[PDB]
């Protein structure tokens, strides 16, 4: 839960 | 927290030399840490990413390595290009991002004493109620100087600012003023003005003064 | 390819705001996480915004945080920077960044340069360096003194004379104005053999002087 991860 | 700290702060080589730049993490980043290059008056782009990646585009001769706290950096062999400031960058608790203070890859070369001049203030500035006394050191290496003013042997403090020009393209050597700026009355209640220049090259401090209306 | 292109700088008063753009190309804009990083003249790298793909989440540093607020609009492909209450150590080089996974800033702008400083626009007086009648080599110059904003210009007889020239970068003094001094250094039979005239341009307030610089009697 990396909340500056890409869209998926 | 998490703090980056890079060493050294000046790495002094050679066109064509191999360089190796270090990075400090005061706790365990594992290998998440990026490397960045910022040329002289352009953007930083990114070199290094999960520690030893490179970003694409990024030529072969810039590699990385290390884990946990220690970090390098590696230039095989240097490029003029390569001449530039470098900062490693982490990531800490999903919602910080932090850099390091940044390594200045310089043009290493012999000592150069700098020639030293003192400028008094011109008799129009006089008129408007403030003296700025300028002193120069020029083409000198390494960047490493100290200038002390000194007001009839008294030494100054707090009233100078130094400015210092980049590598020159040619010679690769330094430049630098210091501004002594004092008001009219303080300026007129006093004679001898001295810049006093210590540098490797020199093998005793120089000292440029004049003495106020000669 | 990817490209960055930032907007909106320029100089504003304290306690003011101003908003800076940013606007992708060469790329799904919406995908990744938008930055903003910052430089202060002749300082490092300091990280300032961070915004996820779809604006649910922000995050800031402490140095800004309850002053700058980051926005993006993705339709339009832009990234924001709302700055209020700013303060003269916000004076920075601002650049927008993006990422591939939000751990790093894997692309960058041109930065934006944002001046913080209640100083009013004043063009600069211009004084000589003026050599002295006292080792082969001899210096002189032009103090260019208490002007604002940066940047001025100077050129030596109309650039005709080049080498030997240093120009230094201006510094910021306590009154809030800037000054520079530039020099030129010649073969001590040059002194009487040419003339030196420093050219300083200051575009903001329309200002031009040329001084003659001679030794003094
Ligand atoms: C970056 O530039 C620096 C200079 O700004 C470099 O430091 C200089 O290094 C040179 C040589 O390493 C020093 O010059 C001389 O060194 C000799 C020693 O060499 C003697 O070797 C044999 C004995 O084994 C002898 O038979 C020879 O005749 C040589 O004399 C000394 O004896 C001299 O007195 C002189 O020092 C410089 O002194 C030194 N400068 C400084 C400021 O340290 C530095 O190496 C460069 N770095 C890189 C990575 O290129």
């Amino acid at each position: 839960r990396d909340p500056y991860s890409p869209s998926q | 927290e998490i703090v980056l700290t890079q060493s050294p702060a000046t790495l002094s080589l050679s066109p064509g030399a191999r360089a190796t730049l270090s990075c400090r993490a005061s706790q365990s980043v594992d290998t998440y840490l990026a490397w960045y290059q910022q040329r002289r008056g352009q953007s930083p782009r990114l070199l290094i990413y999960d520690a030893s990646k490179r970003a694409t585009g990024i030529p072969a001769r810039f590699s990385g390595s290390g884990s946990g706290t220690d970090f390098t950096l590696t230039i095989s062999s240097l490029e003029p290009e390569d001449f530039a400031v470098y900062y490693c960058q982490q990531r800490n608790n999903w919602r910080t991002w932090t850099f390091g203070q940044g390594t200045k890859v310089e043009i290493n070369r012999t000592v150069a004493a700098p020639s030293v001049f003192i400028f008094p203030p011109s008799d129009e500035q006089l008129k408007s109620g403030t003296a700025s006394v300028v002193c120069l050191l020029n083409n000198f290496y390494p960047r490493e100087a100290k200038v002390q003013w000194k007001v009839d042997n008294a030494l100054q403090s707090g009233n100078s600012q130094e400015s210092v020009t980049e590598q020159d393209s040619k010679d690769s050597t330094y430049s630098l003023s210091s501004t002594l700026t004092l008001s009219k009355a303080d300026y007129e209640k006093h004679k001898v003005y001295a810049c006093e220049v210590t540098h490797q090259g020199l093998s005793s401090p120089v000292t440029k003064s004049f003495n106020r209306g000669e | 390819q990817v490209q960055l292109v930032e907007s909106g700088g320029g100089v504003v008063q304290p306690g003011r705001s101003l908003r800076l753009s940013c606007v992708g190309s060469g790329f799904t804009f919406r995908r990744d996480a938008k930055y903003w990083v910052r430089q202060a003249p002749g300082k490092g790298l300091e990280w300032v915004a961070a915004i996820s793909h779809d604006g649910g989440e922000e995050d800031y540093a402490e140095s800004v945080k309850g002053r700058f607020t980051i926005s993006r609009d993705n339709s339009r492909e832009t990234v924001y920077l709302e700055m209020n209450s700013l303060r003269p150590e916000d004076t920075a080089v601002y650049y927008c960044a993006t990422t591939r996974s939000g751990w790093y800033f894997d692309y960058w702008g041109q930065g934006a340069l944002v001046t913080v400083s209640s100083a009013s626009t004043k063009g600069p007086s211009v004084f000589p360096l003026a050599p002295s009648s006292k080792g082969g080599t001899a210096a002189l110059g032009c103090l260019v003194k208490d002007y604002f904003p940066e940047p001025v210009t100077v050129s030596w007889n109309s650039g005709a004379l080049t080498s030997g020239v240093h120009t230094f970068p201006a510094v910021l003094q306590s009154s809030g104005l800037y000054s520079l001094s530039s020099v030129v250094t010649v073969p001590s039979s040059s002194l009487g053999t040419q003339t030196y005239i420093c050219n300083v341009n200051h575009k903001p307030s329309n200002t031009k002087v040329d001084k003659k610089v001679e030794p003094k009697s």
